């Protein structure tokens, strides 16, 4: 991800990596993920294993 | 913590290890103790 | 009510327990935390396996009703 104070130093090669057939998320994009990880579907998937 | 290689490992890291690990544990080992008592065992806590 | 006694007669705690313990395991509520402190609202969690067992225990029941002679298979809990 990009803009956070963990990789922002590395922010300037993202464009370079995507060429290898990869995606780099905005934090708002990586936001969509773990929120979609609360979904009432999963929530069982963990309440089982 | 950046630029820290091995021989440069000291407190500031020994402090972090404890931020993430040895306190999240003690964190999670500190809600159950608040559930086990009240008997909550159908509304558990999903962890991320 | 009685909880003064539930501390005293083994024969009575042997009852209140056997009852609550069964509820908790079937519907998810002990009265020994009801009688002592009458709350205004009680929320039920349907957690993992036990939670499902119990939410169906709640939905496995029916308000049959004499209409048209129909033993009207009618839901007890509908928000469930």
């Amino acid at each position: 991800t990009r803009g956070t104070g963990l990789m922002s130093a590395n922010n300037i090669i993202a464009e370079g990596i995507e060429k290898m057939g990869v995606r780099t998320f905005s934090q708002k994009e990586m936001a969509f993920n773990l929120l979609g990880l609360l979904t009432p579907e999963v929530v069982e998937l963990c309440q089982k294993s | 913590e950046q630029g820290i290689e091995l021989e440069h490992i000291d407190s500031k890291s020994e402090f972090a290890h404890r931020i993430m690990l040895t306190n999240i544990l003690r964190m999670m080992g500190c809600v159950k103790k608040q559930k086990s008592a009240r008997g909550i065992e159908t509304r558990p806590a999903q962890v991320i | 009510m009685g909880m003064d006694l539930y501390k005293t007669s083994k024969a009575a705690q042997d009852v209140w327990n056997r009852a609550d313990n069964h509820f908790k395991d079937t519907y998810g509520f002990s009265i020994l935390d009801i009688v002592i402190n009458n709350p205004v609202n009680l929320t039920i969690h349907f957690g993992g396996e036990k939670g499902k067992r119990i939410r169906e225990n709640y939905s496995a029941m029916i308000f049959e009703t004499i209409v048209d002679g129909k033993l009207k298979t009618e839901k007890i809990f509908k928000e469930i």
